[PDB]
RNA sequence: CCUCCGAACGGUAAGAGCCUAGCAUGUAGAA
């Protein structure tokens, strides 16, 4: 095939919503149908996670066109000497950060509550300049 | 009274604008702390004068435990909250616990004793396979 | 587009950025078009017309006016503002107007075919209404 | 009776009046 | 059946409307009197005829999850889902504070984060005193413009969880809102 | 070091000398892949999101999805919310906790969704601003080492514990690595490759067994299936 | 009480089609159809 | 990340090998892992 | 210092620590740290009773190891 | 397993439920080539004759009459089903489904049992009778 | 079956190791048979006082060779009177487990 | 059971009849089997007593069955509001009471655990000098809290077990949730409640109390306690039951 | 023909009769029987609560000529609600 | 732990079922529409057999 | 020094009885 603009599957899933309106009737087969394939998907995202020296990594989606599930189609292949080194200046830099940290306040869970809906990225994100990733000063 | 109202009013709207300026500001607050540390780090002093103290979020009180206690998780979700019920000593000894285990027949010091839910992983230093005259 | 690829855009830039930020407003305006009076695939029909507009716009400044520099259409190719894939279509002959990839894909028809819309006014019915549904155009033939 | 047929128009699940179970969720399609 | 949201409605953030109310207490005010008696087969007419009404603003209260006639009106204005200019009529009274802060809260669930903040700004400069029925029952004397400040700030107001707003200065470097200017 | 590292060390050694012992070669076999076979018809596209974008999809997938297998089964009277909790609304009967039983299909798949939505939770609380990178890398790697109080899948299929077990021992080995020198303890640690190889290969395991379970638990709901001797 | 001699011979039959286990040459499932 | 070792003289009776016959051995080196008797049928103290 | 298991049946099975002194509100924090769910949020049931925040749990005779049905609001 | 009558649709179950209204009529919903459904036919046959003054003994195929399989729940290998006047007669075994004996019993005296207790709680007009042995466990030791 | 055991040895019994453990186990095995045959649901505490006291009394009465501990909770009772009600116990102290 | 041990009885009667022993035996260390620190988890309660059961334990809910047939609890409730309104009624010139009136509660008031309302209303003649609250066997109360003019009386019964049945802690805990919440009503703010508890025969009282109102009260449920219809067939029937 | 839902204007008596006791007999019509009574409908409910679900249901409504769908009200009847009550006050 | 004595119950043939026999449970029974209907398809079965007779 | 903190089920009285729900559908043929 080829590649779709990236506002397609953003507002099939904007529109879709979570599967409540009346004309999204027929949906609800290949929604609930494709829940075979969910842990597949959460395998994927979850191996594709952004590097702490990552701000934004856009990574190729192959999602169903009634927005059932959205796999990420994409391996994270990395050279082992430059993934190793990386990760090295990550460690001087964490323990770094740690040692001039006065105060250090890790993050509170659940991130969000419990009743929140999941975020819109259109909204709350897409326009937000994201903040300083860790890196070395080389 | 609509002076008292009024007086009230501009105390609490000139609270909100400081609170909003200091929200929009505190980044840049954040950031110049970090140069400071940055040039503290580089040029001030090598670990002479401290100024720190490791301010902790909610410090809990970490007890010594009894033998064969049970093992328990303060809890990890609301840590970040500074509240007094997270400041206990959350290993004080508990519902199978109070016995001094050390007495017990060796085939009763085990965990959930009588119980389909067992393992062969006994305690710990058994699970140590470390001498003392190695090496 | 704030997010960009941490980086400054290459010479030329400033002059056609206003015009990607009013495509860009209008994006967003439509992904943000209540689907509520149409149907279900007419709200995805404006995104496509914007995305080919969008990838018309540097495509008519890098061969039909030479406006830009190449490192500045690479740059509007890397940055989401052209389709790599629509423009490579476009340099074909007889898909000088194509409006979208998904209306040339053989295989997401059922019998391995183009849409209607590819099919020529020519050998066409003579007054038909021409309504594609994957993007809502009247014939992106020659 | 044994051995004889089943009447063309007849639901032999109410034909006589009985409800299920629902004993658990993951066991039938409710 | 009288709780079904309207066959005319949109989808507000996705969603039924009806369901910006966590469902806990959705179902606790299906199951209210005021939501069975003084809230059954309510137009946007007679939804103002209950909201000038009101004693108080407030969520749930007391052991049960008891929902307040506030709460209960807000959950069938999600249900009927009044016009925009309807929510501005709403807002724009001056005279009676309650049904002011009603449509406050119902534009903060439903409004965009432009209309959010081009609706409730105006309403800082609102001082006027209100009772608030706490979660023991008991009741407090606010003001309209903390009221106002909480639909702003914070995630939780009347017990409900609100729609994520984007933070003002996101939209200040987006052109899209000139900044805030105070009656100071 | 103190007891529980060493008994750190010997526990990751023993998995390592296990692994390496029961290594047997890969077998040969026809290359199936299933993206492909996926992106060959017609009801799947490919774009290139960001990656908080995705697993923001892929959380609101996943709770449709298994909210729509609760609402198929009329229980109304449970919530399913966005944490990936089962609540009950109201206090339930028996009749009505007996019909509200679930099993370790719909809970596993449940729990890993949750641990997705807490680490793409913790990315959007990055990307939004709230949180910054030290903190984020802190909050993985507290989220991938405290995988049996975050979540709760250790009670839908036990032998994960193993995998816990082994989150917990890394961070040992990490943290007497880490907080050595002027470093002392407290948060900070953002090392969580350690713990994210080890879910990413939990994963790789139960995909299979929950893909069959979930796959026998849709057809269920859509009417479809998949002394001796005397 | 019991069935007649037509049900038990039907009843062996259905048995010995429904069983490869114990019968026939091929040997095929527990309960399926004739494989 | 790396080991200041450019030899791997360091690992002696504590390699790969080492493991492996003291799991079939029934013993542990000191800081190596313990696993389960291999021959559990044959009682090492019945030899009198 | 007693110790409280409280469990919701579909699953949220918890385990906390507590003092006799302490009221059904410290309680419900706690519950909170150990399971996500906002203290605020959180009602202890006893089939259909309701354990209110403002009384202790000595009072409620909330001895080590009873079992506490965790509901929400 | 084929000495006892059986069932070739669901009609002729229900005509058998009805047919009866002194007798405890036991079904044996399951597959006579089931190991289960063939140690509990084991047993229903030795017993068939002991107690034909107060129960009747049909078994029926779960593939062949398939209408009462969403409706009972017929979803085990074997399970024995008491109905006693067109009403099923709920047994409070101990196993948490007080429906039916979903497993193979290997004892001639105590399906007798349970059957005549059966028979004795549903002549007062009782819809759930209570097993005379608790089988929450199987006290094996 | 116990007592005959333990009368006939007397001396053996003791330095069994082997014996030592099973008397425990099976006394534990022969606990259970009853706890489950009260309730299908295996209890967590189960105060041994309705094991070891004796018949007369209305318990069990089983004679022990195991090591079965006493909760302190469970010897701990109390009386109304005309002054209202009064708390009594037998391990009062910090005294070690019964 | 003796006369039943040979009649010619079937196995499957004789197997329902070796019961009788084990249900005995249960029922008498019912306090303790039925506790819910022993058999932690939910706690479900009979449809017709107050009586909570911390698992499913079948050899104990009969026997608790049989014990409170008829209707026993709601009578027991009955017979104690009754004689309470008797005692009121004997104390009212000294007491300053101008009506002492029983109200019309639910049918099943007296086993409804989450929420109760006032048993007894009495109406004071001019007004009470009301203490704050305190327990019965409590001495030391000044009585310059407040004044009332209705002051009600509400009665609770519960079957307590060993590890829960401190009925003084009951009583405060009933008074601080019913009185301080938005769910039971009762017509003055200022009132008592008296709790019972039933398998271990005990009792207290919890609540504001008046000018010779607690001697009163305290007399009146030591006579109650020793001699009750009610309290007497309870009894004599748990001691039939356990031989 | 099914009319638009109409809010009741009138005040519901739930708590008319509390107290008042009524002696029921056999030849007791369903009017004057304990609880609540549905003229319309010709049904006895014995709760003010499931009283209200009743009149407030699909059936009630049906009986009366009326339908689960409410009027949607534009703006100027919304105002003039508005300065009807401030002109009543 | 003692003598079980059951409760009286009375069997239903108009609507096939069973009941408490006391004045309250009986007397709602007699009530319900179930019983009516019962009752009239009973008249009717009576009237329209005695007619094919 | 000893830190391994598990879970679900085996816990449904059986009836009567009246009311309202969630549901949850309802988009196809035709003269």
């Amino acid at each position: 095939k080829e590649d779709m603009p990236p506002e397609h599957v953003r507002k099939i899933i904007r529109d879709h919503g979570d599967m409540t309106n009346r004309k999204f009737r027929h949906d609800k087969r290949v929604y609930l149908g494709a829940l075979k394939y969910m842990p597949h998907a959460v395998l994927k995202l979850l191996e594709n996670m952004p590097m702490p020296w990552e701000q934004i990594r856009d990574v190729p989606v192959l999602y169903h066109i009634t927005g059932a599930i959205s796999f990420v189609n994409e391996i994270p292949w990395v050279i082992e000497p430059v993934y190793i080194s990386q990760w090295g200046s990550m460690w001087i830099m964490m323990r770094r950060e740690k040692r001039d940290r006065r105060h250090f306040k890790r993050m509170r869970f659940p991130p969000f509550d419990d009743e929140e809906p999941p975020l819109d990225y259109a909204d709350n994100i897409l326009d937000v300049e994201p903040l300083e990733a860790i890196q070395l000063e080389l | 009274n609509d002076e008292e109202e009024y007086e009230a009013w501009k105390v609490r709207e000139l609270k909100r604008i400081k609170r909003d300026r200091e929200d929009r500001e505190a980044l840049e607050k954040e950031k110049a702390e970090i140069e400071r540390m940055r040039n503290l780090t580089e040029e001030e002093r090598r670990a002479e004068l401290r100024a720190n103290g490791k301010v902790i979020t909610n410090k809990a009180v970490k007890g010594k435990y009894k033998f064969l206690q049970k093992y328990y998780h303060r809890g990890a979700f609301f840590m970040d909250e500074d509240e007094e019920v997270y400041k206990r000593d959350f290993s004080a000894p508990t519902l199978e616990d109070h016995f001094n285990k050390t007495i017990l027949p060796k085939v009763m010091q085990v965990k959930n004793f009588g119980r389909s839910g067992r393992t062969k992983y006994t305690h710990l230093v058994d699970q140590d396979t470390t001498s003392f005259d190695s090496a | 587009k704030v997010k960009r690829s941490r980086k400054a855009p290459p010479d030329g830039w400033e002059l056609i950025e206003p015009t990607l930020d009013e495509l860009d407003q209008k994006m967003r305006e439509a992904e943000t078009e209540p689907h509520e009076g149409k149907r279900k695939v007419e709200s995805l029909w404006p995104i496509f017309r914007i995305h080919h507009q969008k990838t018309r716009y540097i495509f008519d400044l890098f061969y039909k006016r030479k406006a830009i520099s190449r490192e500045l259409y690479e740059y509007c190719i890397k940055e989401g503002y052209a389709d790599k894939n629509l423009i490579a279509k476009w340099k074909k002959q007889g898909y000088e107007n194509l409006c979208c990839l998904r209306c040339i894909q053989t295989r997401d028809t059922n019998f391995g075919t183009n849409c209607i819309c590819r099919v020529p006014k020519s050998k066409l019915e003579v007054g038909r209404i021409i309504e594609c549904t994957h993007c809502g155009c009247r014939g992106c033939s020659g | 009776f044994l051995g004889m047929p089943a009447p063309l128009g007849y639901v032999p699940g109410l034909g006589r009046g009985a409800t299920g179970f629902t004993t658990r969720s993951d066991i039938g399609p409710a | 059946m009288a709780n079904r949201t309207v066959k005319d409605a949109h989808s507000i953030h996705g969603t039924n409307p009806q369901y910006l109310v966590e469902k806990i207490i959705r179902t606790r005010i299906y199951e209210s009197k005021y939501w069975k008696e003084e809230c059954f087969g309510l137009t946007a007419e007679l939804v103002v005829d209950k909201a000038m009404e009101l004693r108080f603003v407030g969520g749930v209260y007391g052991g049960n999850i008891k929902p307040t006639p506030f709460l209960c009106l807000t959950l069938k204005m999600l249900q009927i889902q009044p016009e925009k200019d309807i929510i501005v009529e709403f807002i724009k009274n001056e005279d009676f504070k309650y049904v002011r802060m009603l449509g406050a809260l119902y534009m903060r669930l439903t409004g965009t984060a432009i209309d959010c903040y081009k609706y409730l700004e105006p309403l800082y400069n609102d001082y006027r005193k209100i009772k608030s029925q706490n979660r023991n029952g008991e009741f407090e004397l606010m003001h309209v413009d903390e009221f106002i400040d909480e639909l702003l700030h914070s995630e939780r107001v009347c017990d409900i969880i609100l729609p994520r707003l984007q933070k003002r200065y996101v939209l200040e470097e987006a052109e899209q809102l000139e900044p805030r200017v105070s009656a100071l | 070091q103190p007891v529980k590292v060493r008994v750190s060390y010997q526990k990751l050694l023993k998995y390592y000398v296990l692994n390496a012992l029961k290594h047997r070669p890969p077998k040969a076999q026809k290359k199936r892949y299933l993206f492909r076979s996926f992106k060959a018809t017609k009801f799947f596209q490919s774009t290139k999101l960001d990656w908080v974008e995705v697993g923001l999809q892929v959380c609101r997938q996943g709770y449709n999805m298994l909210n729509l297998l609760i609402h198929r089964k009329n229980l109304n009277y449970l919530h399913l919310d966005y944490n990936f909790n089962l609540k009950p609304v109201k206090t339930l009967t028996t009749k009505e906790r007996k019909k509200s039983r679930f099993g370790n299909a719909f809970h596993l798949c449940r729990e890993v969704l949750r641990l997705t939505k807490l680490v793409v939770d913790s990315h959007v609380q990055y990307r939004l601003g709230n949180v910054d990178a030290f903190q984020l890398a802190d909050g993985l790697q507290y989220i991938f080492a405290h995988v049996g109080q975050l979540t709760g899948m250790y009670r839908y299929k036990y032998k994960l514990m193993r995998q816990i077990r082994m989150c917990k021992d890394l961070k040992h080995l990490i943290y007497y690595r880490f907080n050595t020198g002027p470093v002392g303890k407290g948060p900070g640690c953002g090392f969580w490759a350690a713990g994210w190889r080890v879910w990413l290969f939990f994963m790789r395991g139960i995909t299979p067994l929950l893909e069959r379970w979930l796959g026998n638990l849709l057809a269920r709901q859509f009417e479809g299936r998949h002394s001796h001797f005397d | 009480v019991y069935a007649p001699g037509l049900d038990i011979e039907s009843s062996l039959k259905q048995l010995a089609e429904r069983r490869t286990d114990i019968f026939g040459v091929e040997e095929t499932a527990i309960g399926k159809k004739i494989g | 990340l790396l080991t200041d070792l450019v030899d791997d003289n360091y690992f002696y009776l504590f390699d790969l090998k080492a493991f492996f016959t003291s799991k079939a051995l029934n013993m542990a080196i000191p800081g190596g892992p313990k696993f389960e008797p291999l021959v559990r049928d044959i009682n090492l103290q019945d030899e009198d | 210092m007693i110790e409280v298991v409280c469990n919701d049946r579909l699953g949220k099975k918890v385990r906390v620590k507590c003092n006799t002194d302490d009221t059904i509100g410290d309680l419900k924090k706690l519950i909170a740290a150990q399971t996500g769910t906002r203290w605020n949020k959180i009602v202890l049931k006893k089939w259909y009773t309701i354990f209110k925040d403002h009384v202790s749990l000595g009072d409620y005779e909330i001895h080590d190891g009873m079992n506490l049905e965790l509901y929400y609001q | 397993s084929y000495m006892l009558p059986h069932l070739h649709n669901g009609w002729q179950v229900d005509q058998a439920i009805l047919s009866e209204e002194d007798r405890v009529v036991v079904i044996r919903f399951g597959h006579d080539w089931d190991p289960t459904c063939m140690k509990m036919d084991e047993v229903l046959y030795s017993i068939a004759e002991k107690v034909k003054n107060f129960a009747v003994i049909y078994l029926v195929d779960i593939t062949e009459v398939p209408d009462f399989n969403k409706m009972y729940e017929l979803y085990d290998p074997c399970t024995v089903m008491f109905f006693f006047r067109n009403k099923h007669i709920m047994i409070d075994l101990g196993t948490g489904n007080n429906n039916k004996i979903n497993w193979a019993m290997e004892d001639k005296q105590e399906m007798v049992d349970i059957i005549e207790t059966v028979y004795r709680g549903a002549r007062k007009g009782r819809g759930l009778v209570v097993s005379p042995k608790d089988y929450s466990t199987k006290y094996r030791y | 079956a116990l007592i005959g055991l333990m009368t006939y040895f007397r001396e053996a019994v003791v330095n069994t190791q082997e014996l030592l453990d099973l008397l425990v186990k099976c006394e534990n095995k022969i606990q259970t048979r009853i706890k489950i045959g009260l309730n299908s649901k295996m209890p967590s505490r189960f105060p041994p006082v309705v094991f070891y006291t004796p018949k007369e009394l209305g318990g069990l009465g089983m004679l022990s060779m195991g090591h079965v501990l006493i909760p302190q909770s469970d010897l701990r009772w109390s009386k109304q009177t005309d002054v209202g009600i009064t708390h009594f116990r037998s391990g009062m102290s910090h005294e070690e487990d019964q | 059971e003796e006369s039943m041990k040979w009649k010619k009885l079937t196995n499957a009667q004789r197997s329902g009849l070796n019961q009788i022993p084990n249900r005995r035996f249960t029922l008498w260390w019912s306090p303790t089997i039925n506790r819910a620190n022993v058999y932690v988890g939910f706690q479900v309660q009979l449809d017709l007593t107050g009586i909570f059961m911390h698992g499913k334990i079948p050899t104990l809910k009969i026997s608790l069955i049989q014990i409170f047939r008829a209707h026993l609890w709601q009578k027991i409730h009955e017979s104690i509001v009754m004689d309470l309104c008797q005692v009121f009624d004997q104390e009212l010139d000294a007491l300053e009471i101008e009506t002492v009136q029983k109200e019309t509660i639910h049918p099943r008031k007296s086993y409804k655990m989450n929420s109760s309302c006032a048993d007894i209303l009495l109406f004071a003649s001019y007004k009470w000098n009301v203490s704050r609250p305190s327990l019965l066997a409590d001495s030391k109360d000044v009585m310059d809290s407040t004044t009332t003019q209705k002051y009600w009386i509400d009665i609770q019964l519960r079957w307590g077990d060993y590890d829960s049945h401190d009925i003084e802690r009951y009583a405060r805990a009933k008074f601080l949730d019913y009185t301080t919440d938005n769910m039971s009503i009762y017509p003055s703010p200022t009132g008592v409640l008296i709790a019972i508890d039933l398998a271990y025969n005990l009792h207290s009282a919890y609540g504001n109390w008046f000018p010779g109102s607690k001697p009163l009260i305290q007399q009146a449920m030591a006579k109650i306690m020793k001699a009750n219809p009610a309290l007497y067939v309870l009894r004599e029937r748990i001691r039939k039951g356990l031989q | 023909k099914r009319e638009l839902l109409r809010h009741r204007d009138y005040k519901v008596d739930l708590e008319s009769k509390l107290g008042k006791t009524i002696v029921i007999t056999k030849t007791t019509p369903q009017s004057e029987m304990g609880g609540y009574y549905c003229n319309v409908c010709d049904c006895v409910v014995k709760d003010s609560i499931n009283f209200l679900d009743h009149i407030n249901g699909k059936k009630h409504q049906r009986n009366l000529g009326m339908s689960m769908r409410v009027e949607r009200s534009t703006l100027d009847q919304v105002k003039k609600r508005f300065e009807v009550n401030k002109k009543k006050m | 732990a003692d003598y079980w004595k059951s409760q009286p119950k009375k069997f239903c043939d108009y609507c096939k079922c069973w009941i408490a026999d006391n004045r309250p449970s009986v007397e709602f029974h007699e009530r319900g529409k179930n019983h009516k209907e019962n009752v009239a398809k009973r008249i009717s079965e009576i009237k329209q057999k005695s007619l094919d007779k």
